[PDB]
């Protein structure tokens, strides 16, 4: 229900690559 | 350290009888969340000694999760793997907490 549910549309990149863009 | 912190992972955005109903649902949502995280901690990373879901500002809106593993090793490995995982549509922000 919670675990490993990616942000909509970002299942194809890793959490680390997603976090790298956060600022 | 044997303790890890999952930063702002616990989210929760939005009379008299309404208050009571609200208390119950929050509590049940809290317990569901807790079990959800606890089980995974023990299932994939190791034995949990202590765990708590916090209320950062006291508004029940956002909270960190702290998990104290029995083994320092499990903790260090959990942090690395958890930082490579999603949780509820957001990336996890894991960190060893001195």
């Amino acid at each position: 229900k919670y675990w490993d549910v990616p942000p909509p549309g970002f299942e194809h990149i890793t959490p680390m690559q997603y976090k790298a863009m956060q600022a | 350290s044997q303790t890890i912190a999952l930063l702002n992972i616990y989210r929760n955005p939005q009379d008299g009888l309404r208050s009571a109903v609200s208390d119950v649902e929050m509590q049940e949502h809290y317990d569901e969340f807790f079990e959800e995280v606890f089980t995974e901690m023990e299932e994939k990373y190791g034995e949990v000694e202590e765990m708590n879901v916090c209320d950062n500002l006291g508004d029940h809106l956002v909270g960190n999760v702290y998990v104290k593993f029995r083994r320092e090793e499990d903790a260090e490995k959990a942090v690395i793997d958890l930082n490579n995982r999603w949780f509820n549509g957001q990336p996890i922000h894991a960190e060893l907490s001195p």
